[PDB]
């Protein structure tokens, strides 16, 4: 039942596997069967503003006059 | 991290090769190796280069700041963090110019009654909180900012194994400046001398902020006094530009010197 | 062979019959920023031939009683034709360079220079306040500085100078002088060249900075071996200082920076 | 006498003839700059040590 | 940074008349106008800390 | 996402377990997700000292002439 | 449509929302100098964005009794950021232009603005010396200069000014001015716009000249219908001029040219 993901390596050690195998990699199990006792896994998706900086009805181009 | 390698067996030489003369002014080392001058006999080679690599020679937790707390303002305290406070790891990190790497910080507590024969306190309990620069720092040793509700804290207990956090590479740049030739501000004609005036080699007035400490239990008349010992690591090291080693005390941030300016002994010229 | 060659940047050529080889910074040569490793958005400008040619600063004189000199890259060339408008016109500036010293004198002649190309040379100052020298006085331009032979210590807490006091042996930073050749360096023995030639690529921890701000490189010249001759205790031999910007792009134009001076 | 109010937001132009002063000046700290940070902008900035990025201004 | 620190400056924003304001009789001669702010698309932050528009006495 | 590394055994004990087997070998796994968080592999490699013992543009053989 | 565009050079942008097109002098757009028709050896500068790019120059305002204006290109970008300082560094140099011309009124403003762009804009003196206007008259700079409603023949043998004398509707060079549309141009009336814009390629006999010695185009605008409001004897209405040079490329670099002036 184990997670495995891997890392985003910010800072490199001058060795190959800073850059390779499962020493990039990061190991993970849940131990309790409420998903509320779980961590954050912290691999969280983004998503178009639009919804808040576009809420127009007529979609418009900005080249293109917005006032047509 | 590897091996040297093996001494070739060389016999003598009568020819128009002249390895052992050179001409140091191209700013060029001679590669020479024992067989170049003298009669060798082949040895393997077994001895590595394994602990003088940069990593190595940087992973050991080195002291960095002693913070102090009066649990009887002192019932806090706050620390400008740095590397330069201490001269061991300064010494080490300024063998080059520019680094990157992660560090891990270990904290070591350590607290006694000021008085052989007065007082008496419970377990204490501190808090460790980093305030980035620009978040509000602690007035009073118990005001709103220990809340910590985005700053990162540490609660230590007394007693328990030392306590330790890993920090990523933060810096602004792509590297951090063990040397920086320059100012943060450039005066312009015109301006008052008050005006565009900054020091020289600083970046920002803050860098990376500070550390404020403090018990977090209720304080007693009694005479106590704690400090935390920082230790840091650095580790994943990638290191820039080498320069030769500080030879004369420190004086300051800056590479300012003003007394031990006579380091070396005196010795005779013809003296072994 | 490795003693004569020539140089050509721009519409400025330069030749030598007496070389000792040339020296590459830590092996790079000057490159332009890839997109990879690209920051400010705006479109750079690049002036070319105009910025990277060579350019003569002023000549100094080498003596029995020399100490040594200093410049700082950017600042020794903001005054130099069209690569001063385009430092100051712009916020950041990125440049390499190629330094050529020289300095002839004859066969009956000794002495030796150590030429060194040091990134973030910082000096030491002059007063018991920690990194008060002012910017003026870190600044000289063209002219650059000297090394000195001891600390003075400034005491006119009325009028402190707020300058440098770098001593030639503890090569002007509280370091041994000997160690210094762990930088790109030349050396000009006069029984052997007549110049140091040196290609120094843009080093920083950043790709792009601002030059009027901050000097990536620093050049610093000091007697290794005294200057003597036949038998005159008098005797001077000029040191000249030949530097082209190369690779120069600019970004963040706005109006021009005027400094404050002296 | 506009600062705290619904004045703070509106700020006015004229048919004078040309003149080459400033209507307005501004520094670009988005999270220190009186004027910008408290904007919705400002305002998350002032939750974290850096930005970095482009900015555009509507008027 | 997000505090003020002349090492990481950003510059100045300004506006002038290019030409003026022409309006013709009957019409207001002094008008208002509003100014916007929003971040573009490669905007990003990071290091997440306190923020000191929000405090708590006692 | 466990990662099996050797060790380079420098005592040995009168063992066949101390020149092969996984008694030689020495076993990691990542807890965390940040790569800051991970201890240093050690596995560090070298490098050519050239750009600093030879910094020259005209590579010369130390047998040959420095100055031609 | 016709009316509305948006220009972007370097780190400059206009907009207009009420424009009558643009016009591209003898339908050529700018271009750099071709091998074939090279002429100095000499790599050229080509400044690019720090060049080429938008430069506002100062604003006139026209009245009911305005008779015109004119300027004279490059001259009139000789102090203009690093376009400026190429031109003065180089021997020779090669330009091409975008004139925008501004000019807002009301639906209650009546006039009209002839605006020409004129290769060889020669202008009439003010004596009975033949092309006797000296140098520094000729070259105003940025301010440029006026037309007049008639001649008057400068008489003062002591101190001669040595300056143009050019009457509007002679356009200033013994041509009558209606005629002045066989060059490129447009018209801001003000009821149908705000703006005219005009490309120009370099014009000239050679394909390389000296900037300091020789202007290529010249600009004149002229009221053709004056300005008239409501009631209001009183009216005044700014007049701006932006120009970007392009395709800049400059030959034999030396040291700078420091023009004799007033
Ligand atoms: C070139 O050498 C360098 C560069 C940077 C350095 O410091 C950068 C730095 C930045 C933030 C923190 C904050 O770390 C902490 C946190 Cl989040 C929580 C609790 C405690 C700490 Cl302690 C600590 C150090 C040092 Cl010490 C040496």
């Amino acid at each position: 039942g184990a997670q495995v993901s891997s890392q985003k390596v910010g800072a490199h050690e001058n060795s190959n596997r800073a850059y390779g195998g499962s020493t990039i990699n990061y190991t993970t199990i849940n131990y309790y069967r409420d998903s509320a006792s779980n961590a954050a896994s912290k691999q969280d998706f983004a998503q178009d503003p639009s919804k808040f900086t576009e809420p127009i009805k007529d979609v418009l181009i900005k080249t293109a006059p917005t006032l047509n | 991290a590897n091996n040297l390698p093996d001494t070739q067996s060389s016999g003598p030489a009568h020819s128009k090769e002249t390895p052992a003369l050179t001409a140091v002014e191209t700013g060029a080392t001679n590669p020479l190796v024992p067989s170049d001058t003298v009669q060798t006999r082949h040895v393997i080679q077994k001895r590595t280069r394994s602990e003088s690599t940069v990593e190595s020679f940087f992973a050991r937790g080195a002291c960095v700041a002693i913070i102090e707390v009066d649990n009887d303002s002192k019932l806090f305290s706050v620390w400008k963090i740095t590397y330069k406070d201490t001269v061991q790891l300064r010494r080490k990190l300024e063998f080059f110019t520019y680094s990157r790497f992660d560090m891990e910080f270990t904290f070591v507590v350590t607290s006694n009654y000021t008085d052989a024969n007065n007082g008496h306190a419970l377990n204490q309990v501190y808090q460790i909180m980093y305030i980035p620069p620009g978040a509000p720092i602690p007035g009073k040793w118990n005001d709103y900012t220990w809340q910590t509700s985005s700053n990162p804290s540490v609660f230590y207990t007394y007693g328990a194994p030392p306590a330790r956090i890993s920090v990523p590479y933060v810096g602004i740049a792509n590297a951090y400046s063990h040397f920086y030739d320059g100012f943060a501000k450039v005066p312009l004609a015109g301006q008052a001398s008050t005006e565009g005036d900054s020091l020289y080699g600083a970046a920002s007035l803050n860098d990376f902020g500070s550390l404020a400490v403090r018990v977090v239990n209720d304080h007693n008349p009694t005479k106590l006094t704690s400090k935390i010992r920082v230790y840091m690591k650095p580790k994943h090291v990638r290191v820039w530009c080498p320069r030769p080693p500080r030879a004369v005390p420190y004086y300051g941030p800056g590479v300012d010197y003003k007394d031990g300016l006579a380091p070396l002994p005196g010795k005779g010229l013809t003296t072994y | 062979s490795v003693r004569v060659m020539q140089l050509t940047l721009g519409n400025s050529t330069i030749t030598t019959q007496e070389a000792a080889n040339s020296v590459v910074a830590y092996g790079r040569w000057p490159e332009y920023i890839k997109d990879s490793e690209a920051n400010p958005v705006d479109q750079p400008t690049e002036p070319d031939v105009a910025a990277c040619r060579f350019y003569t600063l002023d000549t100094v004189t080498w003596r029995k009683e020399s100490r040594g000199w200093w410049w700082k890259l950017p600042d020794a060339l903001k005054d130099m034709g069209l690569f001063g408008q385009n430092m100051f016109y712009h916020y950041l500036g990125r440049a390499g360079y190629t330094v050529h010293v020289q300095c002839n004198a004859s066969k009956f002649h000794q002495g030796a220079l150590g030429v060194f190309a040091v990134p973030e040379m910082c000096l030491a100052g002059d007063s018991t306040t920690h990194m008060f020298t002012k910017y003026e006085n870190a600044n000289p331009g063209e002219k650059g500085g000297e090394f000195k032979g001891s600390f003075t210590l400034d005491t006119n807490a009325t009028n402190p100078a707020r300058n440098f006091c770098p001593v030639d042996y503890l090569f002007g930073s509280g370091v041994l002088a000997g160690n210094a050749f762990v930088y790109p360096h030349q050396i000009i023995n006069l029984r052997t060249n007549n110049c140091a030639t040196l290609v120094l690529p843009y080093v920083n921890s950043l790709s792009i900075d601002s030059m009027t701000k901050h000097n990536n490189w620093g050049i610093a010249i000091l007697p290794l071996a005294p200057l003597d001759f036949a038998t005159e205790s008098s005797t001077e031999i000029p040191i000249t200082l030949t530097i082209a910007p190369m690779c120069c792009e600019f970004n963040g134009l706005r109006n021009i920076t005027v400094p404050r001076t002296q | 006498q506009r600062k705290n109010t619904m004045d703070m937001y509106r700020v006015e132009l004229n048919d004078a003839a040309h003149s080459d002063t400033p209507i307005l000046c501004l520094s670009l700290s988005p999270a220190s700059d009186p004027r910008l940070a408290h904007t919705m902008l400002g305002e998350i900035l002032n939750y974290y040590t850096h930005w970095a990025g482009s900015l555009k201004f509507t008027f | 940074q997000t505090i003020n620190d002349s090492f990481t400056e950003g510059g100045y924003i300004s506006m002038f008349y290019q030409t003026r304001v022409v309006v013709p009789l009957s019409t207001p001669r002094k008008m208002d106008i509003l100014g916007f702010v929003s971040a573009c698309n490669d905007f990003s932050v990071r290091l997440l800390r306190d923020t000191t528009h929000i405090s708590q006495e006692a």
